[PDB]
């Protein structure tokens, strides 16, 4: 239809959404799963020296 | 109420902009010429929802436990892993950025396709019968403006990348040499490259942009155009198919992000 | 008004080239499909979940001629 | 070079290492050089051509088989 | 007059690109339905339920086409 | 006079286009059906049956687009 | 002068597309036809009796749309 | 036309949609986050059962 | 007259669609002979007779064409 | 004014146009996903990812196209 | 004057149809002969032999059409 | 006046067959490349490397057309 | 003035269809011979001869056309 | 007037139709190219020859009708 500022403003609203998602989601949501994966893996070096 | 179909099915496709220099609402009927003029409703949801996205994840971010996790825990940490995935999959730099990138377009285009499944009718009738204001329709992703204003962000990170990770010399060998390889061949490959390059924004939010553009208008025709009794059974069905639409355009934008960026560092 | 005509015409060439395309494509597809199903019949509903997955894809740009050349055909006129 | 083996439900009859191949495959004539894709086909009875590493070329005849 | 005469060429190639769509596409789909039935016939049920689900997913544009050239024609006489 | 004169043109095409339709729509779909059969050969009138359960399918568009064809040349025309 | 010329132009389009359509139909099928003689050199009886079979259905509405071409060049025109 | 009767006729399908939706897209969502539940006791009853 | 120079349009697409038709149909049959014959060098005298027999079934509808063409432009025009 | 009667068609042409080519690239394309995804199951995943890498590359021109038509056909007229 | 303006207009079209008809068929053919050659070189000029044989049949039908073109745009110039 | 309307039309033609020619030339392409990927996927990356190499061959006209088409459309206007 | 231009589309109409029917009538045989030149890289000399003996043939009539399109386009202008 | 938007078309036709043509044989070629290579992935190069040295005749009759093409667009 029509190119508008708004092309603009949406690239201010775009970036900060990343940012804040970069720094205070993503790291802290990746540890979560990781911790407990490793949790999971170190059970299962226990349970190798258990019959070990 | 004077609506003759083709009126109302005009009315729909107003968009509800704020004339900056005036500060005020362009009303329907006369549009004013200017590149300034913010289209304030599409705008607006786009921001709403980019909130609530970052909002309900940040209430897990701080609250997550590896644990037996909570069924709430328990989506967000699915769409995690499959977006890690995705990434992982594609990709295998160091850079931090892509992966948030990619949740984030993800996330927020799904949300913002899903807006058009609400009735057509219901956040126009309210918004102006209620609050007065003259025009609305509430799918952000339906208007050329947000969907170039994401794919011209991608572009600069495209060509950030394609810097940072092998500079300008060898950037200038790819716009030259590639695809004929004889140095003769350089002035037309310099275009040729060019535009192959300048298309893979253009075509990303041009696929958004028509996918949901066309979505919308044959809701709006449907309603503007049948006897109450004859709605539903073109509407129903069209919102079933369009389910797999609203996703897929969401997945694919993510998913070609994800692949320009990968293929320009690596 | 000479106006007029031109808009229904231009509805049917856009909705017989659409047609043409989702059709062709569509058929392409899904016998690609079967021939898969003759060889894993136990396997059918998953290849019906890639089989929609990718018609999705297909019937894309034919649902917006569709959409298009109905409203020229009737908002318009 | 890659290796080849020529073997019967009796005995074998060549092995060592090989720059490339001519066989006539069932559904017509064939060359196998390094890196080939797997394939699998019958072929018909009748010489198969061998060049040894260092170009050292020689006819075995087969009465058919798989390759 | 002539607002009264375009009107039956547009409905005829709208309607004729619908039939061309429609008919090759469920040719190329019945070819493959033949093909795997003959490969393996006592699978000849599943595989037909098969196909009866994606002909009309092949048919379902032709089909609005048609109806639209028929409107054409009558309704908008 | 016009009016008349090129209705005959719209039939033209509307039949035109139908039969290259119907034509190699069959034409495909019968070449698979040879080909099944030289390879079972005693198979065949289950597939001549089958052939014909889905050969109505790919004429069900083309012979209304060949009646609208008359229609228009003698009912309007 | 707006007459004559035009039914020309109608029965060109009707047989030239009756053309295509008949033309290409008829040489997949035989080209399959071909290919099952290859392999069953002993069932060529065979397998022609039911390629005259389906070619009678190819060429059903090639040739209905020929024979309104001529009607138009000679009875009409 | 009377916007009454579009709205009358919009708030059928939209309701029949939902009701697709609650028996044919909701069920398949929440079996997933089940299973995905599902499988983290398993991992974790397994992992304390392995350190004992 | 301006009449005189349309039924050269008229011949020309009634022929050239006839002559795209009957060499591709052609080109299709003879494709899928050459194959049969390569791998059946024995059998390529009666491959060759079944060839002619189903050619001269394909290229009948385009010589219908070419024949009303050259009517057309020289017995007419 | 005539504006707004031939670019109405102009959007149609290329709409069209563009619906051909990009439903007819991507059926080929998935027809050989499909294909490949029931000769080896448990591949299905690596398979998709390759088939977006290149439908990315398909849709980009038709999709140029269906914006520029949805442009003229909105912002111009 | 238009006679002397469409009847180029009239050879272009022949010309064109009947370059695309030859050059599909031969196309076709070469490749089916070469595929062959290529895995029966003992073969090749049997093989050829036929071709040549065969591809005299491809090209009558264009060579028809490319004379008239020739024709027109010489003779009646 | 009336320049623009036909320089639009000449666009949107122009841009339409641009957008056929890329998409279905990539979608025949990526078809091969996803069934040698299915056969043996470690050869993935290569396989990729060389059809990021073709794709390029391609795409060279396609784009020349479509860089015209807009300064038919916007330069020129 | 007058005369000039609509034999500018007449110089079009001849080379754009013998561009595509020369493109690809050597695409499709340029395609089988590189089948058969990774089946036997041993035969790579014989088989380019034997390409190039064909790929004279299929491009005949289209170079004759883009001659003529020039002899328009220049000549008579 | 009435002259140089039907150039402009012509230029078009030409020009669509080579693009149509140079894309599907090329696309054709580099199919039956890209399934060779994958069967003997050792030869690429010599392949890649003999794909160049084809694609040649190929794009010949598309880039003399690009060529015309620019020519009536610009040049008259």
């Amino acid at each position: 239809m029509n190119l508008n500022a708004t092309i603009l403003g949406q690239a201010i609203a775009f970036v900060l959404f990343v940012l804040f998602a970069m720094k205070y989601v993503w790291p802290p949501l990746m540890a979560a799963i990781e911790k407990r994966q490793k949790e999971i893996a170190d059970g299962l070096a226990s349970a190798e020296r258990a019959h070990k | 109420e004077n609506m003759t179909p083709q009126d109302y099915i005009g009315h729909h496709l107003n968009n509800l902009q704020l004339d900056l220099r005036t500060f005020s609402l362009v009303d329907p009927q006369n549009p004013p010429a200017t590149f300034w003029t913010i289209n304030i409703d599409s705008m607006f949801f786009s921001v709403v929802l980019g909130l609530l996205f970052l909002v309900l994840f940040r209430s897990v971010a701080k609250k997550a436990t590896s644990g037996v996790p909570g069924k709430f825990q328990t989506a967000i940490e699915l769409v995690i892993g499959f977006v890690n995935g995705s990434v992982k999959d594609m990709y295998h730099g160091k850079s931090k950025l892509i992966a948030p990138l990619a949740l984030t377009i993800f996330v927020w285009v799904f949300l913002m396709n899903l807006m058009d499944l609400l009735p057509i009718d219901l956040l126009p009738y309210i918004a102006e019968h209620v609050l007065g204001l003259p025009a609305l329709r509430v799918v952000p992703s339906a208007d050329v403006n947000v969907t170039l204003s994401m794919a011209l962000g991608v572009f600069i990170l495209i060509l950030f990348y394609s810097i940072k990770m092998k500079g300008i010399g060898g950037f200038t060998k790819e716009l030259t040499l590639q695809p004929f390889n004889h140095w003769a061949f350089i002035p037309v490959n310099l275009i040729l490259e060019g535009v192959s390059l300048l298309s893979k924004p253009v075509s990303l939010g041009l696929r958004l942009f028509g996918n949901m553009y066309a979505g919308e208008l044959i809701f709006i025709l449907i309603a503007g155009l049948l006897p109450w009794w004859s709605q539903w059974i073109l509407n129903v069905p069209w919102a079933i198919f369009h389910i797999l639409i609203i996703t897929l355009q969401a997945f694919i934008f993510m998913v070609l992000t994800i692949v320009y960026l990968s293929m320009a560092s690596e | 008004n000479l106006n007029m005509d031109l808009l229904y015409m231009a509805a049917a060439v856009m909705m017989g080239l659409a047609a043409i395309g989702a059709a062709i494509g569509i058929g392409i597809l899904g016998g690609k499909f079967l021939e898969g199903a003759a060889r894993q019949p136990d396997l059918i509903p998953l290849l019906r979940t890639q089989f929609f997955i990718v018609m999705g894809l297909v019937d894309a740009i034919p649902m917006i001629a569709v959409g298009l050349g109905l409203y020229v055909m009737f908002a318009v006129a | 070079t890659y290796h080849l083996d020529v073997v019967s439900a009796e005995q074998q009859m060549f092995s060592g290492l090989v720059e490339k191949i001519q066989v006539t495959g069932s559904e017509g004539e064939l060359g196998i050089y390094p890196g080939h894709a797997p394939l699998l086909t019958a072929i018909k009875p009748g010489m198969i051509r061998i060049v040894k590493q260092h170009g050292h070329e020689e006819f075995i005849y087969l009465s058919g088989g798989i390759l």
